RNA sequence: GCUAAACCUAGCCCCAAACCCACUCCACCUUACUACCAGACAACCUUAGCCAAACCAUUUACCCAAAUAAAGUAUAGGCGAUA
RNA sequence: GCUACCUAAGAACAGCUAAAAGAGCAAGAUUUAUAGGUAGAGGCGACAAACCUA
RNA sequence: CUCCGCAUAAGCCUGCGUCAGAUUAAAAUGAACUGACAAUUAACAGCCCAAUAUCUACAAUCAACCAACAAGUCAUUAU
RNA sequence: CCUGUUUACCAAAAACAUCACCUCUAGCAUCACCAGUAUUAGAGGCA
RNA sequence: AAUUUAUUAAUGCAAACAGUACCAAACCUGCAUUAAA
RNA sequence: AACUUGACCAACGGAACAAGUUACCCUAGG
């Protein structure tokens, strides 16, 4: 026999059952959002049409990203994208020669970042691409906050724009205690990315971490049924009265 | 060659096996050094029996009685009959506060008891 | 049950510790070194190779009695049960050494070459040059680690610059600072080398089976 | 960062579809390494004096290493930002007021 | 000094602590609601626990120190 | 004349349509189905070879969202096979 | 759970020459029970290129 | 006739006890097959132990004498 | 050039192992070698 | 025997890194070069 | 640039490019 839905589709049929659906709608889109990661490892194409050269006939021309392949370690380290490339090549870059696997690790180091809106230093390991984006984002709790997702690549960079961006929406004194003139300044800076707190905290977190929070907040005691029952009993004698 | 289907029990395997498989009895002590048994009490269940003496209710019912309706008892006939009347009462003479649910037999907590409906922590 | 090193002990003591065999295989139970296999039980005795051990609440150097030097299975050389204040070890027995015999172990430089008595435990560069020494360590403090086996001695050719410079018994210079202690004298059973095997037989009592390359 | 290119070309998709990719859309040739290019300075406004430039308010084009590791950190220089470049406009245009 | 116990007999050190831990503001989300481990949250960090009450068979003695009869003055028995 | 022979149901197959499952009590990750003691082990990493080339050495296939058509066309390829 | 090797902790071995203990006739490079380890691009092998439940 | 036997361990799991049978062994009493009923009772054995520190150089061999080498299954105290 | 396993067995033979012998590599510790340190350890040959 | 060096070690270059004209730690990653298996 | 040129590809209708050995042998039919 068929199934009813597409087994590629058996995914997003979860997210409408149970805890997933009852998540913020708000965050359900971060999930359900593809975007396309910024090209690192390859050379996208300039346009949407080329002129070939053999035929001399203008074609439509796609980019194809390469698979990149992200270690457990990466998620705690901000790489900024980079990846290892797991693929094939041909010795001595001839078609002929055997094809051979390949693997081309990224260059890893270990710095230290000072992020103002959390006032704390981080030792975390880092590609030189990811030094060339803070650069060109003017610091690092410009780099986390601007940057998307798909481009971060890391769990712990998604982590610290909860942290930041919490601390925005929160409007935290806990920043600079003895500094408040310091501490609105540096909020003043970072205004533009501030989003609700509602929103904020839902930010980053894995579907996982997700459940698992949203669990906690549904998590209840049953109310007992004398509790309930008496407030029924004392609305029916109320309304007797009212009545009489 | 090993029976697979066989149930397990501490009749199979060697003496060690044997003596750490029961059938199910439920441990009333704990062992010491050389192996001895100490025996609590409290963890032998006691028996709970009644007098019988002078008591009317035999194992079987005369056949010559009126057929009743099954009705399954719920919380909120329990209520009804229990705890309404009370209420209903006070409710009248205005001394009724939701304050005071535990005058009816409300138990906020069941901490304390010594049957405790939630977890149960007593025998049938 | 995966491996699990018998070397667990963490406190030091002089009673024969129980110990396992490795049979020539690591910890992931295949064989690394062939030949290993069998033998007679065997107990380690904590070798203390750190001459110049003062006890916890004394400090400086201190005299140690010879109680007895016996043979020992894990080793070639044999070894010495010393007793210093109230604490007890086990030592590498010299040459000539004997039970009753004192022996002091000191970690002070004279102006001088001090006398040298075989047994005791002085700085290299106290030392007098063109002696024999046996139980060096290349950092001060780092313990014995080399001229261990027995009847090797090496000699302490010269003090250059507070730097002592000796020939391990493979006739190789090597070059330390002049604060590592040192035993003189040669290392007991300077006669290991004359044994016989005699009989295969022997070979397995002492833990090594056949090996057959090919 | 280790950049490549495909040995083989991939048939279009088409529009709103992802390309089917067999096995020899695996095999690469590696077209550059980002690594081995020249190092570009890193422009940075110093807020303190530096043996190098120490005009405070002066744009610089230090060496990326020697930027990183010890101006940014230490706080002797900022970032040559747009919003940094007119804070330290006026206190030029104020000293020479 | 040659040290007694080889590392790999003595216990394993402690797994690194989950970052979220260290960014200020976040409290990371751990499997102790669901009372049971889980590889994909953080592990708690659990409170000292206490049994509240005397129970000889599991009984664990005070500190040396602490003891009533400590000295400071060794006598050798 | 024996041995036997004979039977028509049990169900099953392919579609269509609909997105399924499961806490009496008790037991069950330790030697599963074992009432009752200080845990700590933690998951993530190109499918491969090969149908064929009458050998084999680059080379062929198994997924990504509309039947049809464009079209076995553009194009790729020891420019061979084939794709 | 066969077999090879190994680990842990066990066990067995009459008499006869009998110094020497040794497959001498009839206590060892012996035999053996239990549990564990090494796994196929491998393991193990006093190496037959053998054995690793045909 | 004895080649064993009895017991324990390991393994096995009701597999020659009673009753009945039309089933079965060469054998229409036997029965190890079928149906029903019964049974092996703890002292043997298994199943053990509060914490922290601390203690544990001297083989076994009738253990004495004479000996060795392959260097050895056997122990605490304090609070 | 000692004895030990192996197919065979009265067995012989060869093979392997191995005492001795020989060359080869290695100056060191917290999972094998080894809780060892060149009179050591490992890898070979040995008529 | 041709194919290959993916693999492992070795070296070089670049990469990273610092200091008083001129030079610097191994590891790590990328690219070469002989070897090994 | 073009016009053109080039393999004793001699196993010469030419695979772009690859040897020994198996008396331990494995598979195939005759
Ligand atoms: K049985
Ligand atoms: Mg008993």
């Amino acid at each position: 026999p068929l199934h009813k839905y597409p087994v590629w589709l058996w995914k997003r049929l979860q997210l409408r059952e149970g805890i997933c659906s009852r998540l913020p709608g708000h965050y359900l889109r971060s999930l359900e959002e593809e975007r396309t990661p910024t090209p690192v490892h390859y050379r996208p194409h300039g346009a949407k049409f080329k002129i070939n050269p053999k035929n001399g006939q203008r074609e439509r021309v796609e980019d194809v990203p390469i698979p990149i392949y992200f270690p457990p370690e990466s998620q705690r380290g901000l790489w900024g994208g980079e990846g290892w490339i797991l693929g094939q090549i041909y010795a001595n870059n001839d078609k002929l020669s055997k094809r051979l696997k390949k693997v081309w690790k990224p260059q890893l180091f270990e710095r230290e970042f000072y992020s103002e809106i959390l006032d704390k230093k981080f030792t975390v390991t880092v590609t030189m691409r990811t030094l060339d984006l803070i650069d060109e984002a003017y610091g690092l709790d410009f780099y986390i906050l601007k940057t998307p997702k798909e481009d971060l690549c890391s769990k712990f960079g998604m982590d610290l724009k909860r942290g930041m961006l919490l601390r925005l929406a929160r409007q935290d004194p806990q920043l600079h205690p003895e500094d408040p003139e310091r501490r609105a300044a540096i909020y003043d800076k970072y205004k533009e990315f501030a989003i609700p707190e509602e929103e904020a905290e839902w930010v980053g977190l894995t579907l996982e971490e997700a459940i698992e929070k949203q669990r906690l907040l549904e998590e209840k005691d049953p109310v007992p049924l004398f509790k309930i029952y008496v407030a029924e009993l004392i609305q029916q004698l109320q309304q007797q009265a009212l009545s009489e | 060659g090993a029976d697979r289907m066989s149930k397990w029990t501490s009749k199979r395997g060697p003496r060690s096996f044997r003596g750490r498989k029961g059938r199910g009895a439920k441990g009333i002590g704990f062992l010491t050094s050389g192996w001895r048994f100490v025996q609590i009490k409290e963890m032998v269940p006691e028996f709970v029996v009644p007098d019988l003496t002078g008591f009317k209710l035999k194992p079987y019912v005369s056949y010559l009685a009126p057929e009743s309706e099954e009705t399954p008892l719920t919380a909120a006939q329990l209520f009804s009959e229990a705890v309404a009347p009370a209420i209903e009462k006070d409710f009248k003479d205005g001394t009724f506060d939701p304050d005071n649910l535990e005058k009816y037999g409300f138990e906020p907590t069941q901490e304390g008891k010594l049957f405790q409906l939630y977890p149960r922590n007593f025998l049938r | 049950a995966n491996f699990v090193s018998w070397k667990s002990r963490t406190k030091y003591t002089i009673t024969p510790v129980k110990m396992r065999k490795s049979g020539g295989r690591d910890h992931t139970g295949r064989i690394r070194v062939h030949g290993i296999g069998g033998g007679h039980k065997q107990r380690y005795r904590m070798i203390d190779f750190l001459r110049f051990r003062p006890e916890e609440t004394k400090s400086g150097p201190f005299e140690e009695k010879v109680i007895q030097v016996r043979y020992d299975p894990c080793r070639s050389a044999d070894i010495a049960l010393v007793a210093g204040g109230s604490r007890k070890r086990w030592i590498i027995a010299t040459e000539n050494m004997q039970a009753g015999d004192t022996i002091l172990n000191s970690n002070h430089i004279g102006r001088m070459a001090v006398a040298a008595r075989e047994g005791d435990a002085h700085p290299l560069g106290a030392l007098p040059v063109g002696t024999l020494i046996n139980n060096v360590e290349s950092e001060p403090g780092r313990g014995a680690q080399y001229i261990r086996a027995a009847g090797t001695c090496g000699v302490l050719l010269r003090k250059v610059n507070g730097t002592a410079i000796i020939q391990l018994p493979s006739k190789r210079q090597m070059q330390v600072l002049e604060t590592c202690v040192a035993t003189v004298g040669r290392v007991s059973n300077v006669d290991h080398n004359k044994r016989v095997i005699g009989k295969a037989g022997r070979n397995r009592w002492l833990g090594k089976r056949p090996n057959s390359g090919r | 960062t280790v950049i490549v290119e495909r040995w083989w070309k991939v048939p279009l998709a088409g529009e709103g579809r992802k390309p089917r990719l067999h096995r020899r859309h695996r095999v690469y040739k590696l077209v550059e390494d980002t690594k081995h290019r020249p190092k570009e300075n890193l422009e940075l406004i110093l807020t303190q004096s530096v043996e190098n430039v120490g005009v405070r308010g002066d744009l610089v084009s230090v060496k990326k290493s020697l930027g990183r590791n010890r101006l940014l950190p230490q706080g002797l220089a900022v970032y040559a930002s747009p919003e940094n470049k007119k804070l330290f406009e006026e206190e030029k245009l104020l000293r020479q007021e | 000094a040659y040290e007694w116990g080889v590392r790999s007999t003595r216990k394993s050190e402690p797994p690194p602590l989950d970052r979220v831990y260290e960014i200020p503001g976040l409290e990371p989300i751990t499997f102790a609601g669901k009372m049971h481990f889980v590889p994909w949250l953080a592990r708690p960090i659990f409170p000292p626990w206490d049994r509240g009450y005397k129970d000889p068979r599991f009984y664990r003695s005070p500190p040396l120190h602490e003891h009533p009869l400590y000295k400071d003055q060794a006598c050798y028995i």
